[PDB]
């Protein structure tokens, strides 16, 4: 019933013997059970990939059959796990090995099977008709999350003869008997599923929710809706490492899935030392960000084959996060880098290249993964309702975007989020370069602020034909200098010098500046407009700007101090303040006229 | 302690070897084995040609019942009736033991400095399985490489991997030599150790770099694995997975700071292209195999500390961009893998400028880290930044010279003219010789810094200008 | 959008570009300067 | 080939071939290999074309024993205008040298449009010399092509700069340039011209310069012509 080798080629096996096997089945190749997959079959003999290295290999060996293939298992567990490209726990690995390799021919479950998790039935009964995806019961994994659901896998009906009642129990013991036509349906604490498949959905929705990250400009000018893609540019010099801590620690998602798809490794080093250190404060200090978050490290030494279902891998967890009725969002690292894995993998296959060398499937394989993201309503009875939302980060062959990779991934995402280094050294931290970011989601977005901010598409636009306008003076002002300019002219350039130094620049670190909730930046970007705009009709009436300058030196310091001002205080009384201030200006300017 | 136990129950069991006599065709510099039984992928065998010279060789393919050596020393003067084929049974192992330091071995490992054996403290598989990256960590101190342009401006911090890139006919090897040379850690040692690989070579430098390494004295701290030009391909391949593997053992299992270098990978490239092609694989890009990604990076990424032992590792890779253009698939992939780049310019070289680096081009992501208090002084990350400022003015400065003569360029101007030829003639020449510590070359870097008037170093912070402009 | 040699020849363009955009800089700084000497004759003939 | 080696070598009486077209010929060759499924070589033609070249055109020289000789002078026909193409390549990597023919002059309206700039006879500093035929026919030539080329480089730089950055030696150059192209290559069909003609035409050509800028020619031939 084994496989005997026949022949061995590099990373290429043949088997023979091989009679009632899938083309894409797992095979434990070799005595120490190397993994692999099938992948051309002629006859009884039928190609093999290998993961690890071949070295010492003989003829002869058997060959072993998975039944399925490659997949991934969920359960209570996954939160506070790292692993690898393919479902491989690095810490238990080097525990139970004690060495500081990955010692080839290992297996380890990808849950822990010890532990004890205490379950609590659901809402079912004995001979009650079920369905695929139905909760039917709850488990407590953490503090932070505490209802990680249990569903019957999909691909699988009947009713129910026996259910396990409340306790402790592992995940090795059946807690259902589902009846069938055969009644041999069991099922535990976990399952598994092709990672290659999406997963069943009952129906995708329109997200318009906004995703809010609690930083100033990215809310402010371009948003992101809670469902949707995006992308960032991957460069050395920018620092995206704050983009990436900001969403993990502030946003309004409940589960992250970070994904490292092929790096130097030191760089690996540095994410894993860091992450277990971002703190979050919401009902009291919640110590880590790992109790709500996954990560998938996959350092250049790893498996081509495992260096690139990365995505894969990480995607189909998400959207199982995604069907418990949770929000999940998604943070690919270098794409890039997954894009070459595949060249690679093709060009070991021997096919034919395309564009660039790249083979011909990219465009498909790139469509169908982000298709794969969006906003749906679970499977199931309860009828939860659940996201994603994916962020990518291209980098680029050497700099310029003429590889099919950025073409593509632009053409497919809807939000770009420029990073320019330039901004770096003159540090405006968040390094934005306003003349090339855009957003595609205000279409959408503005059904939400009617319902909330009437106000807030208007006084977005007008800052951003005030900093276009602005940018386009100055370069006639380098020409002929502000001697040849009008009074508005001048206003319209300070107060877009106020705008980039206080709107725009954001430390990041101070107790207030640190995050910045929605309503807060409501309130500011209403007060800028305001002052600017009632400058410029005080001035409109005739009245030299320089001597009003003068008069309103104060006024501009408070507003430009207002930033300063401490949220989490009041989140209202804010809004009470910020109505002072801005009836303190008005009459301020008021009497200044006179 | 129990190691013994598992050393006397491998150690002592002698096995048979087998001895086939079946030559049965042979194409190019391959061999085709007929009837051997239970053949095994990657294996050693020694071949004894009819004249009783002896060869060796590493067989590609297995079919059924059927192997494909391929031979180290070429293929000429075999024959298919008297040549008599031994198999191994175990893949190609190094001998490992503590004092290899001071000796010196050949591409394949036997030494070459007329001395007696190894005698191994142990044996290991040559390519050694992956670190686990949940147990790996960041670099944090530095290493004194004792040259001027490279310590000031571009640090390299224990676990980094920065290569130097660089054009044929530059002295890298000299450059090499002098690092190797002048290597150790910071004192603000019974700890450092280095490991130097040269790939084809030729004889001369050879010679030489045997001779600079006997009379300096840096032999006792190093082990080189020298191959020269005219050897066998596959020993080429071979010699880096031997250097790596003895460092890492080194480092990981005797504690110690240890640094290799390589010297060359483009004659890497080329032995491998020639590999693939032995098998029936499609060229790649540029004529390479594609899957150079895999390999490569398979000899870098094994560098990095680690989490648990006390020992370090670090790289310095030197490549030799064929036509001096970055957009080579080499370069690409090496960039790509490691951290920063090290260039050599040529015009410099041809001003007699020694080592001629440029340091425009130049840059080290990891310095951040390497630099700090204890570590080293406080002030060397705004003298490096205030430098690298000065000497980019500079050079335009001298562009608009020309143009638009001299007095009409702003007292800035000309101050950046006289600075970058000073610095030039100064700062960056050193002499071969010449060993200098970190502090001589932070203080030569003040006293460049004080041709400018104190208010006008705007980068530098007003804490360290108050501090250290003095005198 | 042009003659086009298709003979290998990139290095010959890319030191085209090069030279282009030195003359460029170069000659956007010569006016720079040129221009702020005009503005101090134009006034101090007026005057 | 074969004619003119019986009637070379065994009748002893000079000839000159002139066979047309070799483009044909190696694309019939590259046509034959292709039904075959041999290992193609460069853009598709067979590796052993050089050998097969090398066999056609060795057929040429002369020999001791007897006192007749045979001139060859193939025609080719390069597909884009490019000389790097194997075939025009391989010719060259053979031949000792070649007349080239450039599509600017013929456009132009100028016969024969002949391009010396990338033409070369490397027997010419053997055949030429005193007694042989006039002693400046050595230099001449070389100080007419090192003209040449400074006059196009000149007029290549001036198209993107103009006048302005020019100094003597670029407003010398070009007009140099018209008047050589116009007058010296250009002839008649049915007009032809001993050597000594065209080297008083091309030391009247000359005589424009200033006699201290004609560097590349000897003292002694300067004085002794351009004097007068």
């Amino acid at each position: 019933e084994y496989g005997a080798i026949y022949s061995v080629s590099g990373p290429v096996v043949i088997a023979e013997n091989m009679i009632g096997c899938a083309m894409y089945e797992l095979v434990k190749v070799g005595h120490d059970n190397l993994v692999g997959e099938v992948i051309r079959i002629d006859g009884d003999k039928a190609t093999i990939q290998v993961y690890e290295e071949t070295a010492g290999l003989t003829v002869g060996d058997p060959v072993l059959r998975t039944g399925k293939p490659l997949s991934v298992e969920l359960g209570p567990g996954l939160m506070e796990t790292i692993y690898d490209g393919i479902q491989r726990p690095l810490k238990a690995i080097k525990e139970e090995s004690q060495s500081i390799y990955i010692p080839r021919g290992i297996d380890t479950p990808a849950l822990d099977r010890t532990i004890k998790w205490q379950f609590t039935p659901g809402k079912f009964q004995v001979g009650d008709h079920i369905s695929g995806g139905d909760i039917y019961g709850s488990v407590f994994e953490n503090s932070l999350i505490s209802s990680h659901k249990i569903l019957l896998p999909p691909r699988s009906r009947g009713t129910i003869t026996w259910i396990a009642p409340a306790g402790e129990y592992t995940l090795d013991e059946k807690i259902l008997e589902v009846e069938f036509d055969g009644k041999k349906s069991d099922f535990t604490l976990y399952h598994t599923w092709p990672v290659r498949v999406p997963r069943p959905v009952t129906e995708k929705l329109s997200a318009d929710y906004p995703l809010l990250t609690g930083q100033r400009v990215l809310d402010a000018l371009f948003p992101c809706v809670q469902g949707g893609t995006t992308c960032i540019p991957g460069a050395f010099g920018c620092g995206k490492t704050v983009i990436s801590q900001s969403l993990s620690k502030y946003s309004n998602s409940d589960a992250i899935i970070y994904v490292g798809c092929g790096e130097r490794g030191n760089e690996m080093a540095e994410v894993l030392m860091e992450f277990p250190e971002l703190y979050t404060e919401m009902s009291g200090t919640k110590e880590p960000i790992m109790k709500r978050t996954t990560l998938v490290a996959n350092t250049s030494n790893m498996p081509v084959a495992a260096r690139e279902a990365s995505i894969y891998t990480g995607i189909t967890l998400a959207e199982y996060f995604r069907d418990q009725g949770k929000n999940v969002s998604m943070i690919a690292d270098s794409s890039s880098r997954w894009a070459e894995a595949l060249r690679e993998i093709s060009g070991r296959l021997g096919e034919m290249p395309a564009d660039q060398g790249f083979p011909a499937y990219l465009g498909a394989k790139l469509a169908s993964f982000y298709e794969r993201a969006g906003k749906a309503v679970a499977l199931g009875s309860p009828d939860r309702t659940g996201s994603v939302s994916i962020v990518a980060a291209v980098s680029p062959a050497g700099g310029d975007f003429s590889d099919p990779v950025t073409t593509a991934t632009l053409g497919i995402t809807q939000v770009f989020w420029g990073l320019d280094k330039k901004l770096a050294q003159r540090k405006h931290f968040p390094s934005i370069n306003t003349s090339v970011s855009y957003s595609k989601y205000t279409n959408v977005l503005n059904k939400f602020y009617d319902s909330n901010y009437p106000e807030f598409p208007v006084l977005r636009d007008r800052m951003k034909e005030i900093l276009s306008n602005a940018e386009e003076l100055e370069q006639v002002v380098q020409l002929v200098g502000k001697s040849a300019l009008s009074d508005s002219d001048k206003i319209t350039l300070d107060v877009a010098t106020l705008i980039k130094e206080d709107f725009l620049q954001q430390n990041g670190y101070s107790t207030y500046d640190a995050f910045c909730p929605i309503w807060k930046t409501f309130d500011m970007m209403r007060a800028f407009i305001s002052y600017h705009d009632e400058a410029q009709k005080a001035v409109a009436n005739g009245a030299n700007w320089s001597k009003l300058a003068d008069s309103t030196g104060d006024v501009k310091h408070a507003v430009s101090s207002s930033k300063f001002f401490e949220p989490s205080r009041g989140e209202k009384e804010v809004h009470g303040e910020f109505e002072k201030l801005l009836s303190t200006m008005q009459e301020r300017f008021a009497e200044s006229t006179d | 302690f129990a190691i013994n136990k598992k050393a006397v129950e491998q150690g002592f069991n002698v096995k048979p070897r087998l001895n086939y006599n079946t030559v049965s065709g042979v194409n190019g510099p391959l061999v085709i084995l007929e009837k051997v039984k239970f053949p095994r992928y990657n294996e050693i065998v020694n071949l004894t040609l009819p004249d009783g010279t002896v060869r060796q060789g590493q067989v590609l393919e297995i079919r059924g019942d059927r192997a494909i050596v391929q031979v180290f020393e070429g293929t000429s003067g075999i024959d298919v009736k008297k040549t008599t084929v031994e198999f191994t049974g175990e893949s190609l192992r190094i001998p490992v033991s503590e004092d290899m330091l001071g000796r010196i071995f050949d591409g394949s490992g036997r030494p070459i400095d007329n001395g007696p054996k190894v005698f191994a403290e142990d044996y290991l598989d040559i390519n050694g399985s992956p670190i686990n990256p949940y147990a790996r960590i960041y670099p944090e101190e530095m290493i004194s490489t004792g040259v001027s342009a490279i310590d000031t401006m571009n640090s390299i911090a224990r676990g980094q991997k920065i290569p130097i890139f660089s054009a044929s006919g530059l002295p890298h090897n000299e450059i090499a030599a002098q690092i190797c040379r002048q290597a150790g850690l910071v004192r603000p040692e019974e700890n450092f150790s280095i490991v130097f690989a040269a790939m084809g070579v030729n004889l001369e430098t050879a010679r030489f770099f045997k001779q600079d390494f006997e009379e300096n004295g840096s032999l006792e701290r190093t082990s080189l694995f020298l191959n020269l030009a005219n050897d066998p391909t596959i020993e080429r391949i071979i010699t880096p997975r031997l250097a790596l593997t003895t460092a890492e053992y080194l480092a990981y299992q005797t504690e110690r700071h240890v640094l290799t270098i390589l010297t060359d990978m483009s004659s890497y490239a080329d032995a491998l292209r020639e590999v693939s092609a032995a098998r029936e694989e499609v060229p790649g890009r540029r004529g390479y195999p594609g899957y150079m990604y895999t390999d490569l990076s398979t000899i870098y990424e094994r560098a990095g500390r680690v989490e648990g032992r006390n020992g370090s590792i670090t790289q310095i890779p030197i490549l030799t961009m064929p036509n001096d253009d970055i957009t080579h698939p080499i370069p690409d992939l090496t960039g790509y893998i490691t951290e920063g780049q090290i260039f050599v310019d040529r015009q410099l070289h041809n001003k007699g400028i020694y080592p001629p680096i440029n340091v425009l081009p130049s840059l080290s992501r990891l310095m951040k880290s390497a630099i700090g208090e204890g570590m080293t002084r406080k002030d060397h990350g705004d003298v490096s930044n205030q430098l690298y400022a000065k000497y980019a003015i500079g050079k335009d400065a001298a562009a608009m010279k020309a143009v638009v003569g001299e007095e009409a360029l702003s007292i800035e101007d000309k101050l950046s003219l006289e600075f970058l030829e000073k610095f030039e003639k100064t700062f960056i020449t050193q002499g071969a010789y010449e060993d200098r510590t970190v502090f001589e070359s932070l203080d030569q870097a003040w006293s460049l810094l004080r041709i400018y008037p104190k208010e006008m170093l705007n980068r530098i912070s007003p804490k360290i200008l108050d501090e250290f402009y003095d005198r | 959008e042009q003659v086009f040699p298709t003979r290998m020849t990139l290095g010959l363009m890319k030191t085209k570009l090069k030279g282009a955009n030195q003359g460029y800089s170069l000659l956007k700084r010569k006016s720079e300067a040129l221009t702020k000497r005009f503005r101090d004759i134009t006034k101090r003939i007026d005057d």
